[PDB]
RNA sequence: GCCAGCACCUUUGCUGGC
RNA sequence: CCACGUCAACAGCAGUUGGACGUGG
RNA sequence: UGAAAAGAACUUUGAAAAGAGAGUGAAAAAGUAC
RNA sequence: AGAACGCAGCGAAAUGCGAUACGUAAUGUGAAUUGCAGAAUUCCGUGAAUCAUCGAAUCUUUG
């Protein structure tokens, strides 16, 4: 995750400091994933900030295969529910399944015009 | 300019629906600070209208019901259905 | 009778009587629970569904 | 023609020539309750700890005006009412509030270093690191014979490149016992991460050059190794938590720079 | 025309524009609503008028 | 042009915007109370604070203007 | 979670009903539980609903503290019969749970047998009853959780 | 009150009277 | 009697009729649907004559009126001439005192609202004796005599017709499915649909109109396709000969068929946000036709009733020969110079100028006033039935707004503000496109069931949609298994 | 006792009684509640 | 019907105590109940009023009874037990 | 405003006394 | 307080009842 | 409490509370001061 | 410095701001925000942050 160092601290501060400091585009950081390899060269990136619109498989957990697009990520939780299955109840009642960002590896992109153009220059470090 | 607005909201209640029946009473809450000659202001210059008499007493929602008596001419049946 | 302990003080209330005076009719006294306002009441008393002592 | 002349060794290396006479303070007997009093003395220094705080103590005015019912007044302490207190929260008699004492610092222990002890234990220490039996005791595995302690070129300063860490730690032999460390006893340790406490891994070997440090940027990381100089080194590095013959590695020129001292200190049994 | 009902028909033209004109699973259910709808017609016009010729017979 | 903040709004002057932000509070008192509704609405939240959002802009050039002159 | 506690019964020769967190009595509770007893869920109902006319109470084997000098019965095994409908209403409540679900179970119908019951502190009700000089001192109204098992025999 | 029968008795007793007559 | 009394009730006279008391048990799901096919079946003897044997000998009762047929759910020369006539008409007269604010109601309350039911019923009965001599005064039974078997034809017909109002009830209080109003109205389209299409041919000959020549489907179907055992071929498409072209009225059910079952399936749509979720949801579609089914059935009823220009009324002062006040310059039925008679000029310019065979295109002026009027009067009672109860657009938006902020408990927002923009300016207009569309359908041809057809097969069509969402979506048999259901919240 | 005089002090304890939490539960669901009040 | 005196000489001048009327009607509750063969007695305002006319002291003694039957039986059971 | 009678289902109308 | 709706806790048992609970005025 | 609320559908019984069986999950003597 | 009482679409707990009342601005960023029920705004460039600004326009009442 985080470079070593500058700030020493040991700690469940620091744990702290990734759950309730630094919302959206630095949960750009804990929201990145990786690129493949056909796509790591087609952009000479290696890893990207989801999108709500990216198709993206899991590889780590229990339910550790299965592609589809993202319905929802939460900049606060961190965690990405990937679109369905759920496990439904017979009535309807229909529940999330939510994962963490650095289980998973993105398959597809849905990136846009100058989204790839602020990741690509030189990154940053300009907030 | 330190004036301030009056009309914070207009009450609808029971009680209040039953004014406008009995003789053209809309009844209205006001801020904390208003004053007799602006809720005369006020309801004339966004209804139109001549004020009969206003009366204002405090109630526990804290802001401060005024009760505005208007003219038989006004008609608050289709006006009271504009608001 | 249930649940008139509203319809024993309206109903008192109306004619202006101390509550004890007050009657209410057991046989229509479904109808007057079914009431609960201030002229709802007047109908009833001058039916003679309610009487005053 | 031969004395405590050692033959060099070299990490290219396939040594080839001989090298300087293995020193004279590499001699003294092995004493191992001053090797772990030294050890004791210069971590005390640096600790110091926290624990409940309030005040410690006091939020909580007394004198000590308990009053009498039964059993006592408790014996002790006041002041007061449906909290909190009795006693209470200030005790103890606690069943919420402080310790008898709640960490205090206050207590001025230390060990202040005197040079004559400094330089004993500093001769000692190296006089410690001339064993070779005591390396599987400690636990850490050799495989390679004989040379030891271990000699290398004046070639581990210029490194920097990663593939020639693992060409270095190749002919020291050596190289399985750092993978030991990067290996599950590894694991997770608890709330005794913090202070170090631990759980559960051993160290793995320390290097030693003698001009430099050297010490360069990537001679840093590498899994257990320490890196140290002549001129500067401690029993922390030379026998980490006190139970002497740690696996040490050596340059050359190490002989020449320690041998000469003024100073005033020399090796007797 | 004045300012209320032109206000009036310009709301009750939006009415009648949501459109999603017949897909052909609609239709599919139309066509078989009225299948069920020929059938149900389809025998009770059929009773009345085969008994409704002998009355005529009976009585000339 | 079509709306409603932020880039038309900001560079307007002035009585224009005055006269279109008391009009924008007799849909909003048209609208109170209640009329409400029930509401939320995000039009209603936005526009009872476009009034704040504008009235700080109104209040900031004459505050402006007088450290100009 | 919990029940049978003793364990054998097995499921498909079984009924089961549990209150939980009614407010009625440990201590008498107890009693009425191991005094049900056993005897079929039909001999457990009519005598506690001759309870309620007439008849006792239900035999008391420990909980007998005085007291009077007493009584007529029954008093089978014992001599200190009372008179708590309290704990009467609880566990005909138990039974009827029990024979409701002892009716669609489908098994029937001589069988029987009150295999165990056992009654848990739901917890005490805290309450205080006024004395003298601004002291006082504890008051329960006593409450109960319960759990009643049957097997076929 | 009445019932759904007897509205049903009085239908098919009148189609009856009018073929008869 | 009379005695000194203040009164102005009729009450002695009314237990000395003879009237009517309904039901009592009711049973669902297999006796809802045998006693509602069961109502259908004592409806289904229309083959039946009604009493009456000089009108039945030489005459043999004058041409079928092709008018009153559809809308009445009626079948002539039977026990069952006026249908549901009088029952929708008593909801016509009520509808009018009500929604004019002549008598003014509020529903409710139970004492008033069952007032209204029970008077409407009366009156049902009241205009039922009202209309049998009416129906007398028409001329329609080739015979006009004085009170002998006159005064009892018209007995049996209301003796037989206090039954079908009845079936209007039996099936109401829960002893059938739907309304007992409704399905009369969608048997109707049954007996005269097939009728008219499937048939069968007869040899006979008869200078009057008769039904020798019916069956239209058979008739031109087979004659393109093959042979059958009738000895039949050749082609006939279209003519405007007297013998009936016979493409005409098969391709004018399933004209019509097609554009009124889908003015339903345009609909309103109406967003919510959410079911358990924050974000778009369903996109709740309200019914276009049926909201607006009413109420043109009461606009569609006054344009055979009212005195001043209407079919019924305007007949009987035709036939009637005295003038004064009233007189036949509300309209003149009787023979014509034309060659097809129907009434020459009337003031009943409400009159559908079609017939069971081609629409006129004759008269555009006629066509104009039709459809001008039957607008006028289908937002009429658009607003008569606002007015009157309902999910009233004030009582159910106010209800819902202050009911959900404080409660319980509490809860917040609805819809309901942003959705009273949408339907209260839809109510209105969806039953002047509802009346448009009827007349339009109509003016490609068709009679006798010309307007029954179109809201019955858009009520088999109303009906279906009902029973699919029952299926699918609330248990049975069901489609939810391919996708469903509700997700979002955590 | 006397303070500065006042009607007003009663008003806006009035409205205090009135704003008093009570007391909902939708938001104990979806948190991260301690149990209080 | 039948007619009883319901001796009220036997323990109604015993009680008291204080308490003499609330116990003597369910006295004459269960008097009724057995001479009657019946399960619930009816006890009308009239006997209430003739118990407490006198009030509690305060007993006229032994009363007349009207009382009829039954054979309703369980369902609706019929005791008038006033006066018939 | 209060009380009484008659008409009226009520909402009301009429008459007399205080 | 007043009106309407409720019995989980609270009321010294109990409750179809409340000064309690909850929401308006 | 748990990786994720998946915080227990549906059915029967009970005045309700609740219980029975069943559903979810790796684990429910992990069923909510867990 | 500190404090009262307000504000809300909701208001349990916390602090965010002042009758303009968790408002918003100027740098600046990129697909998710409005805690959630619920009502809606945005998604191949103007929605959305204290990730970083001892930095801002507005600023009741008491001190």
């Amino acid at each position: 995750m985080a470079k070593q160092s500058l700030d020493v601290s040991s700690d469940r501060r620091k744990a702290r400091k990734a759950y309730f400091t630094a919302p959206s585009s630095q949960r750009r950081v804990l929201l990145s994933a990786p690129l493949s390899k056909e796509l790591r060269a087609q952009y000479g990136i290696k890893a990207l900030p989801i999108r709500r619109d990216d198709e993206v498989l899991v590889v780590r957990g229990s339910k550790k295969g299965q592609e589809g697009k993202i319905s929802s990520v939460y900049r606060l939780k961190f965690a990405v529910q990937v679109d369905k299955v759920t496990k439904e109840k017979v009535n309807g009642a229909s529940v999330p399944i939510n994962l963490h960002p650095s289980k998973l590896v993105i398959t597809k992109l849905h990136l846009d015009k100058d989204r790839k153009a602020l990741i690509q220059r030189k990154g940053g470090k300009l907030e | 300019l330190d004036s301030y607005k009056v009309i914070e909201q207009p009450i609808t209640s029971e009680t209040a629906m039953k004014k406008v029946e009995d003789g053209n009473i809309l009844v209205f809450q006001v801020s904390m600070k208003a004053n007799k000659y602006q809720i005369k202001k006020a309801v004339k210059e966004l209804y139109e209208v001549d004020v009969l008499k206003v009366n204002t007493l405090v109630r526990p929602n804290g802001t401060k019901k005024a009760y505005v008596r208007l003219t038989a001419d006004y008609d608050a049946l289709d006006i009271a259905n504009r608001i | 009778m249930a649940n008139l302990r509203t319809q024993k003080r309206l109903a008192a209330s109306v004619v202006g009587v101390g509550k004890r005076k007050v009657w209410l009719d057991p046989n229509e006294t479904s109808e007057i629970a079914q009431a609960n306002s201030r002229n709802a009441i007047r109908k009833l008393v001058k039916n003679g569904t309610i009487v005053k002592k | 023609m031969s004395r405590p002349q050692v033959t060099v060794h070299s990490l290219t290396g396939e040594a080839t020539a001989n090298a300087l006479p293995l020193p004279a303070v590499f001699s003294a007997p092995i004493r191992p309750d001053i090797v772990h009093t030294v050890f004791t003395s210069v971590n005390k220094n640096k600790r110091q700890a926290y624990a409940v705080s309030e005040k410690a103590g006091h939020q909580t005015s007394a004198e000590s005006w308990g009053t009498g019912r039964a059993v006592a007044r408790i014996p002790r302490v006041g002041g007061g009412g449906t909290g909190r207190s009795g006693q209470g929260a200030f005790g103890n008699m606690c069943r919420g509030g402080r310790m008898f004492a709640p960490t205090k610092t206050w207590r001025k222990w230390n060990v202040k270093v005197n040079h004559n002890e400094k330089r004993y234990a500093t001769a000692s220490a190296i006089a410690a690191t001339a064993v070779a039996s005591l390396v599987l005791a400690r636990g850490h595995r050799v495989e390679k014979i004989p040379e030891i302690p271990l000699v290398v070129s004046t070639d581990l300063e210029s490194i920097q490149k990663t593939k020639e860490a693992v060409a270095a730690l190749k002919a020291v032999g050596a190289h399985s016992d750092l993978l030991k460390v990067l290996k599950s006893k590894k694991l997770r340790a608890g709330k005794g991460k913090y202070r170090n406490r631990r759980w559960t891994q051993r160290r793995g070997p320390l290097v030693v050059y003698a001009e430099d440090n050297g010490i360069v940027k990537a001679l840093r990381n590498v899994p257990g190794v320490e890196t140290a100089n002549v001129a500067s080194l401690n029993l922390l590095q030379l026998a980490p938590g006190a139970h002497l013959g740690r696996f040490v590695i050596w340059t050359e020129a190490a002989f020449t720079k320690l041998d000469q001292v003024w100073g005033s200190e020399t090796v007797a049994s | 025309l004045v300012e209320a009902p032109v206000e009036f028909v310009r709301e009750g033209t939006q009415f009648l524009a949501k459109c999603k004109k017949p897909d052909l699973k609609e239709y599919t259910k139309i066509v078989k609503a009225v299948g069920i709808g020929f059938i149900a017609v389809g025998i009770i016009g059929y009773a009345i008028k085969l008994i409704h010729i002998p009355i005529r017979y009976v009585i000339v | 042009m079509a709306g409603v903040k932020a880039y038309e709004l900001r560079t307007k002057s002035k009585e224009q915007l005055a006269s279109q932000l008391v009009d924008l509070k007799k849909e909003l008192a048209e609208l109170k109370v209640q009329k409400l509704s029930r509401p939320s609405l995000p039009k209603i939240k936005t526009v009872r604070k476009s009034i704040a959002c504008v009235l700080t802009v109104i209040n900031e050039q004459q505050r402006e203007a007088v450290r100009q002159l | 979670m919990a029940r049978y506690g003793a364990t054998s019964t097995n499921p498909a020769k079984s009924a089961s009903a549990r209150g939980s967190y009614l407010r009625v009595s440990f201590k008498n509770t107890r009693e009425t539980a191991q005094a049900i007893n056993g005897w079929e869920l039909t001999k457990a109902q009519k005598y506690l609903e001759q309870v309620l006319d007439h008849q006792r109470a239900i035999p008391f084997r420990r909980f007998n503290s005085s007291i009077g000098r007493t009584a007529q019965g029954k008093e089978f095994g014992v001599t200190k019969a009372r008179w708590p409908a309290k704990s009467v209403k609880f566990v005909q409540g138990l039974l009827q749970n029990a024979a409701a679900n002892a009716e669609a179970k489908g098994l029937d119908a001589t069988k029987l047998y009150v295999s165990h019951i056992q009654v848990n502190q739901a917890p005490k009700q805290r309450r205080r009853t006024y004395r003298a000089h601004g002291r006082i001192n504890k008051y329960e109204s006593s409450p109960s959780h319960i759990e009643l098992v049957v097997t076929e025999k | 009150r009445v019932d759904s029968l007897v509205v049903l008795f009085l239908s098919v007793g009148f189609i009856f009277s009018v073929i008869a007559l | 009697m009379s005695g000194f009394r203040l009164i102005d009730i009729v009450k002695p006279i009314l237990p000395i009729l003879p009237e009517v008391e309904l039901p009592f048990e009711k049973l669902p799901f297999d006796d809802k649907i045998v006693y509602t096919i069961f109502a259908g079946l004592i409806y289904l003897f229309a083959q039946f004559p009604l009493v009456g044997l000089p009108k039945a000998t030489t005459p043999n009762v004058n041409d079928p009126i092709y008018f009153l047929r559809g809308v009445f759910g009626c079948e002539p020369r039977t026990l069952l001439e006026f249908g549901l006539f009088p029952n929708i008409s008593s909801g016509l007269i009520l509808q009018l005192l009500a929604g004019l604010k002549v008598i003014k109601v509020n529903f409710k309350i139970q004492s008033d609202r069952e007032l209204f039911q029970s008077l409407t019923k009366v009156f049902a009965i009241v205009q039922y004796v009202i209309l049998t001599n009416i129906f007398i005064f028409a001329g329609y039974f080739g015979d006009d005599l004085s009170v002998v078997q006159i005064g009892l034809i018209n007995f049996q017909l209301v003796g037989a017709g206090i039954f079908t109002t009845l079936l209007a009830e039996v099936i109401d209080k829960g002893f059938g499915f739907s309304s007992g109003a409704m399905i009369i109205n969608t048997v109707v389209i049954a007996t005269n649909l097939v009728a008219d299409t499937f048939g069968v041919s007869q040899i006979k000959v008869g200078e009057d109109d008769q039904t020798e020549a019916q069956g239209a489907l058979i008739n031109l179907i087979q004659g393109l396709r093959s042979k059958h055992k009738t000895f039949i071929g050749g082609i006939i498409s279209a003519f405007n000969r007297d013998y009936l072209p016979n493409l005409t009225t098969t391709i004018i059910v399933l004209a019509i068929a097609i554009i009124v079952c889908y003015l339903q399936s345009v609909r309103v749509e109406l967003p919510i946000r959410s079911t358990r979720a924050r974000g778009t949801n369903n996109v709740y579609p309200i019914k276009l036709l049926y909201t607006g089914c009413l109420s043109v059935l009461f606009s569609y009823t006054i344009l055979f009733y009212i005195h001043i220009f209407a079919f019924v009324l305007i007949q009987l002062v035709a036939k009637n020969e005295p003038t004064h006040i009233i007189c036949k310059i509300m309209g003149h039925y009787e023979n014509a110079n034309n060659l097809l008679a129907v009434p020459t000029f009337p003031l009943s310019l409400l009159a559908p100028p079609t017939s069971f065979f081609k629409g006129v295109t004759q008269q555009p002026l006629t066509f104009i006033t039709y459809s001008a009027f039957i607008l006028v009067t289908g937002i009429w009672f658009a607003d008569k039935w606002q007015a009157i109860s309902g999910s009233s657009a004030r009582d159910v938006a106010l209800e819902f707004k202050d009911q959900g902020i404080t409660l319980m408990g509490r809860r917040e927002q609805n819809v309901a503000k942003e959705l009273n923009k949408v339907i209260p300016i839809a109510a209105v207009t969806g039953a002047s496109v509802l009346s448009l569309i009827t007349v339009i359908g109509e003016s490609l041809g068709l009679k006798g069931k010309a307007a029954g057809i179109v809201v019955g097969i858009a009520g088999g069509f109303s009906l279906l949609e009902v029973i699919t969402i029952e299926y699918q979506q609330s248990g049975g048999q069901s489609a939810l298994n391919q996708v469903l259901g509700v997700p979002g919240a955590m | 006792m006397a303070a500065q005089k006042s009607f007003r002090i009663k008003q806006k304890m009035a409205k205090a009684k009135k704003q008093n939490r009570p007391l909902p539960q939708w938001i104990r669901l979806r948190t991260n509640n301690t149990i209080r009040y | 019907t039948r007619e009883y005196t319901i001796n009220l000489h036997k323990r109604l001048h015993g009680v008291s105590f204080k308490k003499r009327a609330p116990r003597a009607v369910k006295e004459i509750k269960k008097f009724a109940k057995l001479h009657m063969g019946t399960d619930d007695v009816r006890l009308a305002p009239e006997l209430n009023q003739a118990i407490w006319k006198r009030g509690v002291k305060g007993v006229e003694y032994r009363l007349r009874l009207r009382i009829s039957r039954k054979r309703n039986e369980e369902e609706d059971a019929k005791n008038p037990l006033f006066s018939y």
